[PDB]
């Protein structure tokens, strides 16, 4: 087993309006090697196939998927907008390799920065985003953007946007 | 707005 940096904690969010969201958001499981990552992945329903309204995520170890978590609180998001004609093509293949830069630690310096990542299955069409500690710290957040772009090879012409969690509960860069 | 991280609009 190869271990990684952290330990990781991937969280399902039910559409369920018959019920609290409280009883609707599930820890499934914690991970800290690749091994484990995969067996996890392997054994739960891909993106594409959660029932509209689902919500997946992975944060690090103690940082709980809520924007008013200390870590989270002053924090933003990098937002991918799916249409729905992509949702065969690219939610997985994106959703994967939003994974793999987390647990990869691939943001170099700046990984510290990283919270989190978030998968929503909407019928309007599907949203990724990786969450980051601080929408001050201009180099981190800049940097973050350009790495996950490239990785997922979005070209100039699809502009992705952070939003801070402040503006979102009531774009500060783009790429 | 009910989605994960943003649960206040869930309610
Ligand atoms: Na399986």
């Amino acid at each position: 087993k190869h271990p990684l940096q952290n330990r990781w904690a991937l969280w399902f969010f039910k559409n369920d309006k018959s019920k609290t969201w409280q009883a609707n958001l599930r820890l499934i499981s914690k991970f800290d090697t690749v091994e484990d990552f995969w067996a996890l992945y392997n054994h739960i329903q891909l993106s594409s196939n959660l029932m509209p309204g689902c919500d997946y995520s992975l944060f690090k170890d103690g940082i709980e998927p809520m924007w008013e978590d200390e870590k989270n609180k002053r924090g933003g998001r990098w937002l991918i907008t799916l249409n729905k004609q992509q949702r065969r093509s690219d939610l997985d293949r994106f959703w994967l390799e939003t994974l793999l830069c987390l647990i990869g630690e691939s943001f170099d310096d700046y990984s510290d920065d990283v919270c989190g990542a978030v998968v929503n299955v909407r019928a309007k069409g599907d949203k990724i985003a990786i969450w980051t500690t601080e929408c001050e710290n201009r180099e981190a957040v800049t940097h973050i953007g350009r790495v996950y772009k490239e990785r997922l090879g979005l070209p100039p012409k699809i502009v992705i946007g952070y939003q801070s969690h402040a503006d979102t509960a009531t774009n500060r860069f783009v790429v | 707005a009910c989605e994960m991280g943003f649960f206040q609009d869930c309610g």
